[PDB]
């Protein structure tokens, strides 16, 4: 339950689940990678569709 | 708010609003001396007590 924030300092996602790391080449093991692990809390104002 | 907001940088003050602290260690201190002085001594003398015959005269 992290809270991911925009550069504005607002909480746009929240974030939790289980991470997934790579099991001489060696795989980084202090960086994972969660897929659908967060989701989004506010929605960004667009003007798409005004206009011409 | 809606502004922006650097995460790596110090949080100077920037704006109308933000606010600082000062610490005042104000510390000044000013000298002036000055002196004068002048001394002059002068002290003259001359006598006889005893006057040749022929001297007599001046
Ligand atoms: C930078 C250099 C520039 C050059 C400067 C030149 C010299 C600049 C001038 C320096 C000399 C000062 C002048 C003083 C007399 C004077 O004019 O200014 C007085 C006021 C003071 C003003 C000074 C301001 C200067 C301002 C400063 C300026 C400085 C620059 C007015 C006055 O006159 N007041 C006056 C008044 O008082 P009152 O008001 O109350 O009435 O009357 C009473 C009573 O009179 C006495 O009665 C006695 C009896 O009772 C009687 O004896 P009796 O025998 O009869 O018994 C007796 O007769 C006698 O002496 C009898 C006989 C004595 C012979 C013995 C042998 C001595 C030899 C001695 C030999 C001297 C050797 C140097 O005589 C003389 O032949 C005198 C010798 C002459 C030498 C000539 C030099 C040849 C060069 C020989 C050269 C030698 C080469 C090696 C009667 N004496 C008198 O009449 C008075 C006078 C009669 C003049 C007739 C004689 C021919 C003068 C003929 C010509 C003189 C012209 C000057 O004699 C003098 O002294 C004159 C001294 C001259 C010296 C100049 C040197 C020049 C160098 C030359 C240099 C260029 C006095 O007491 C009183 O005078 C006194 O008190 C004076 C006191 O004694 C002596 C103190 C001296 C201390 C040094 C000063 C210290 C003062 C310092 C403070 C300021």
């Amino acid at each position: 339950m992290t809270p991911l924030k925009g550069v504005d300092s607002q909480v746009y996602a929240l974030a939790q689940g289980n991470i997934l790391v790579g099991g001489v080449q060696v795989n980084q093991l202090n960086g994972g990678r969660i897929t659908n692990g967060a989701i989004i809390e506010r929605e960004l104002p667009t003007q798409f569709g005004a206009g011409n | 708010n809606y502004g922006y907001q650097p995460l790596f940088e110090d949080r100077r003050p920037r704006n109308i609003g933000d606010t600082l602290t000062i610490v005042l260690q104000e510390n000044v201190s000013a000298s002036k001396s000055s002196s004068a002085n002048a001394s002059r001594d002068g002290k003259t003398s001359f006598g006889f007590d005893t006057v040749p015959r022929y001297l007599q005269g001046l």
